[PDB]
RNA sequence: GAAAUUGUUGAAAGGGAAGGGCAUUUGAUCAGACA
RNA sequence: GGAAUACUGCCAGCUGGGACUGAGGACUGCGACGUAAGUCAAGGAUGCUGGCAUAAUGGUUAUAUGCCGCCCGUCUUGAAA
RNA sequence: AAAUAUGUAAGAAGUCCUUGUUACUUAAUUGAACGUGGACAUUUGAAUGAAGAGCUUUUAGUGGGCCAUUUUUGGUAAGC
């Protein structure tokens, strides 16, 4: 009949990347999570001990527990019409620190610092981003740029 | 009671918007416009009529 | 009885004073209209006299009329038209041109008609289709007061200064395009012009970014 | 696909860093107005350079006029047009006063001969024949006989009303 | 008499009607699934503070 | 033909009007309508709205949480208003000399607080007294110490009570309740 | 002393069913105010 | 070299004919025109005039005419069957 | 190695300075977690919208489906 194993549909999911096989590098082991900490889930096929289920791949949690060679991460999940809790006991091997966040920590640094330097001096210091407005107002010069002419070309074979 | 359309009803659109008194009494909507003598460069007509 | 007449002309006399500052606005806002229009002119003239091409600047503004009814429709560009308000057909909204807003247009480009509003246009929508959201209710814009009453803390206390924000997208576009409860329009008078609506104007249609024609659709709908 | 204008429609690249002020480029649209031409503009460019309406502008689109509107002329069109099975090039000649009453009839003809809707023609060139023994379409030569004369029999004349009490005559 | 096996059609919908709920946040979350050493040196820390702050008030 | 993008003549939810037919309590709510309306204080309208709650959305309200809501910093003079019925407890000892307005005293609340030396009033006295509510104490009862709450929300590891008549050594304590016994919840 | 059903008298319509909805013509019949 | 006109757009430019509607019921508001008193098309129709005062309008009912209308109840994905 | 769908973040439960507790941890007042006190208000941290948000008890009916565009399996095909 019908097979839904453990590690089912994981052909390609858990496979090594092409030239990229054999050991661990160093750098895994000696970065250092906390509590609060934002991470994202990517399962090494290398290591079978504490890896996570094919639905957490490629999947943002937040750190809320610290063991010997593992973490624990929240995960809400959507099941029927509401989401539920999910805690996962993970190795360092299949996490990696999230860059989601890492770079609205540079906004917040520079908003300060630019709330700072413009209260001396003016108010309304436009601390929010906008989208990409339109076009202004230009002129194109011709020097050296006269428009070249187009016209559709015909049909041809060439086979 | 009873919404009244301007454009319609001279004394509603007189009673919002107050400058149109002055508007209709100096003919602004039928102003002229200086005039004026530019002509366009030789590279822009000679584009306009290139095939 | 006292106060019968004090008040009275107190009261009275602040409206004049009112008058006033909206008969000044609406002078100002009348020769800066007439200035902006006429550089664009003449720049347009200098350029061509110098052996250039003057690029016009992309428009801020536009006006979107649903065109379709409320039936058969997939779920992502159904809740976009919620959320730019139209909910029936011939309904209109002005949307302020960004990089966001514009791929909400491109999802509901089969079911609405766009384009770029003038001032013309503007004015006859707010004179006679204008009502506002006071109290989540739909309230006629048939005097001042109610807007000095709702947009005084935004700098408008007229409905030429609510026009002012809308044709020239000011700091409160926002709330003063919020403000305003979503026009109901008809059909048009002389008709939509072409056999089958539901092609894109290029094709030959009635959907799509028609740009300034649709001034000609709007007025025809209003 | 309605009464035609001619638009010249120059458009360029956005401008980059590395190269501003890139080149311009140019060419005639024959389009029922100005939102049509913009539009194949940019189809006619994406089949030449690597290109597209996100990632380019247009400079200046211009309304191309007849110098002499009232001067009978003879033109020559090169087309590319798409059949039920495979692609195919044409030349026709149409005698007429002006570059847009020419290419009306163009489109007329070709629907009504070969079923070839809007879309699927390419306007490859429109040029003036200037002089006479350079056309090679009998249907055209024979409007160019020294002085030429025919005459129109079998007038028939609309009634404006239900009933007629004599029996007509299609004398001319 | 065979009849319809599985599908998955006015699933969605249904779950639309009323769901979709993202789960409420609360500060101060449940320790439950904590490092039990970790948890007994945190219940001390937390009892001798609370010591701390009385005795700057007494 | 409108989109329509929330539910349509749906009412509101809340009591507008008390379901009984006290003639003496409608009469309350004739009263402090008035006031919510033609006062603009908190107090009026948070009154006017507790009027209109059922039995079990009005807890009683005893005397010994009285006297703990009376030993707040700086709250030993002000008046106390239960909008309900206030019971006796011979838990405590001692009960200060406050003035309490509610709807009901029992026979051993109103005793108690007269010999303290304090007055029990109606609500329709305290309008006279704190037109606008100045000085005032709202309490309110427990609600989830019902007996019909601990039965909500049953389920697997839920630790909630389970709908039985008979408690005892054999009736639900089998299997499904230990790990003996098949498994445990 | 009801209905199904039937006789007589009176009125009406009827070219392979009858009955019904909207509007009005025709025939018969009828209430309301004359302040 | 100097004009005209076509096409597109704007006017808080003027003006003629037709159709449907008259809701509300002391005063209160925002305005306009006037030195003023006042007036006004300004928070919803008034003025003038004629015929008839009854089966004339209208109601009910029968018939005729234009268009439309398949037999109800039920099981069913689906019933005039 | 696409297109379409998909996880997370866009602040007050935040950021920064200083120092209190512990039986955990460190060669070590080293670190971890939790705190006292001080500083920065709502252009307070993108867009749009919001007949308001959140929560609870109880119960009916249903648990034979079918059609169309598109993706797609078996079969020569089917109103399969
Ligand atoms: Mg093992
Ligand atoms: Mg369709
Ligand atoms: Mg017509
Ligand atoms: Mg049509
Ligand atoms: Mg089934
Ligand atoms: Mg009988
Ligand atoms: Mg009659
Ligand atoms: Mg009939
Ligand atoms: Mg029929
Ligand atoms: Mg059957
Ligand atoms: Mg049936």
């Amino acid at each position: 009949g019908k097979s839904h194993g453990y590690r089912s549909r994981t052909r390609y999911m858990f496979q090594r990347d092409f030239r990229k096989h054999g050991a661990v590098h160093l750098s895994t082991y000696l970065k250092v999570y906390k509590v609060g900490d934002i991470v994202d889930i990517k399962a090494n096929g290398s290591i079978q001990k504490g890896m996570p289920h094919k639905f957490y791949q490629g999947k943002t949690g937040v750190v809320y527990n610290v063991t010997k060679s593992s973490v624990g991460v929240i995960i809400n999940k959507m099941v029927g019409n509401r989401y539920l809790e999910k805690r996962l006991n993970l190795r360092v091997e299949h996490i990696k620190h999230s860059k989601c966040r890492q770079e609205f920590l540079e906004r917040v640094k520079a908003n300060a610092a630019k709330r700072a330097e413009a209260k001396a001096q003016g108010v309304a210091v436009q601390l929010k981003r906008q989208p990409a407005q339109p076009r202004e107002s230009r002129i194109v010069s011709t020097e050296g740029n006269v428009p070249q002419t187009l016209a559709p070309v015909p049909y041809e074979t060439f086979i | 009671v009873l919404k009244k359309n301007p454009l319609k009803n001279k004394q509603v659109l007189l009673r919002l918007n107050p400058y149109a008194k002055v508007f209709a009494a100096e003919k602004l909507g039928s102003k002229k416009a200086e005039k004026t003598g530019t002509k366009p460069a030789a590279v822009f007509t000679e584009t306009l009529k290139h095939d | 009885a006292e106060q019968v007449a004090a008040e009275r002309a107190a009261r009275k006399a602040a409206n004049k004073e009112k008058r006033a500052i909206i008969l000044e606005r609406n002078a100002a806002y009348q020769k800066e209209y007439e200035t902006a229009e006429r550089n664009i002119i003449q720049a347009k003239r200098d350029a061509k006299a110098a052996g250039s091409y003057y690029v016009e600047a992309q428009h801020k503004l536009v006006f979107v009329v649903r065109i379709k009814g409320i039936n058969k429709i997939p779920p992502k560009p159904r809740k976009v038209l919620q959320l730019l308000r139209l909910t029936r057909i011939n309904s209109g909204t002005f949307v302020k041109v960004t990089k966001a807003t514009l791929e909400l247009l491109k999802l509901i480009e089969p079911y609405v008609a766009y384009g770029y509003p003038s001032y013309s246009t503007i004015r006859q929508l707010v004179y006679k289709r204008g009502f506002g959201k006071i109290n989540k209710q739909r309230v006629p814009l048939s005097d001042n007061a109610i807007i000095e009453a709702n947009l005084g803390k935004y700098g408008i206390l007229s409905i030429d200064d609510l026009i002012h924000e809308i044709i020239t997208v000011g700091p409160h576009f926002k709330q003063a395009n919020n403000f305003l409860w979503p026009f109901k329009l008809s059909n048009p008078s002389g008709g939509w012009g072409v056999p089958r609506k539901f092609k894109h104007f290029i094709q030959g249609g009635s959907f799509g970014n028609r740009e300034e024609f649709i001034n000609k659709l709007v007025k025809s709908m209003n | 696909m309605a009464h035609f204008k001619e638009y010249q429609v120059i458009g360029r690249r956005l401008p980059t860093e590395s190269v501003p002020e890139p080149k311009l480029f140019r060419m005639r649209i024959f389009a029922s107005n100005e939102v049509i031409a913009k539009s194949r503009y940019w189809y006619f460019l994406q089949k030449l350079h690597k290109v597209k309406k996100a990632s380019g502008e247009i400079v200046s689109i211009n309304q191309i006029n007849e110098a002499h509107p009232t001067k009978v002329k003879n033109f020559g069109v090169w087309v590319r047009y798409d059949s039920r099975s495979g692609t195919h090039n044409m030349y026709k000649e149409i005698r007429d006063v002006s570059r847009v009453a020419a290419v009306e009839t163009l489109y007329q003809d070709m629907a009504a001969r070969h079923r070839a809707r809007f879309r699927s023609i390419h306007i490859l060139k429109v040029a003036e024949i200037e002089k006479t023994a350079d056309v090679k379409r009998q249907y055209v030569k024979q409007f160019l006989t020294k002085d030429l004369k025919f005459p129109l029999p079998h007038r028939v004349q609309k009634s404006t009303k239900t009933f007629s009490y004599k029996r007509p005559s299609t004398f001319y | 008499a065979k009849s319809k096996n599985h599908t998955a059609h006015n699933q969605t919908r249904k779950a639309h009607r009323n769901g979709i709920k993202k789960p409420k946040t609360y500060k101060y979350p449940s320790l439950k699934g904590v490092d039990p050493k970790f948890r007994r040196n945190h219940k001390h820390a937390l009892h001798g503070t609370a010591k701390a702050l009385a005795a700057a008030k007494k | 033909g409108i989109d329509h993008t929330s539910k349509q003549h749906k009412r509101s939810g809340h009591r507008t009007a008390p379901k009984s037919d006290n003639v003496y309590l409608k009469l309350l709510v004739k009263l402090y309508t008035f006031l919510a309306r033609r006062t603009d204080a908190p107090f009026n309208k948070v009154v006017l709205k507790a009027l209109f709650l059922s039995k079990i959305n009005r807890p009683p309200v005893s005397v010994s949480r009285i006297a703990r809501a009376l030993k707040q910093e700086g709250a030993a003079n002000k008046t106390v208003v239960v909008v309900g019925t206030v019971t006796d407890d011979a838990r405590i000892f001692e009960f200060p000399k406050t003035t309490v307005a509610a709807l009901r005293f029992t026979a051993g609340a109103r005793a108690k607080i007269v010999k303290a030396g304090g007055e029990c009033i109606t609500l329709d006295q305290l309008a006279v007294r704190a037109p606008k509510g100045q000085n005032t104490l709202i309490l309110r009862g427990p609600r989830n110490s019902r007996e019909a709450v601990r039965h909500f929300g049953m389920g697997p590891h839920k630790g909630k009570a389970p709908r039985i008549l008979s408690t005892g050594r054999k009736f639900e304590r089998a299997r499904g309740r230990r790990r003996s016994k098949g498994f445990k919840v």
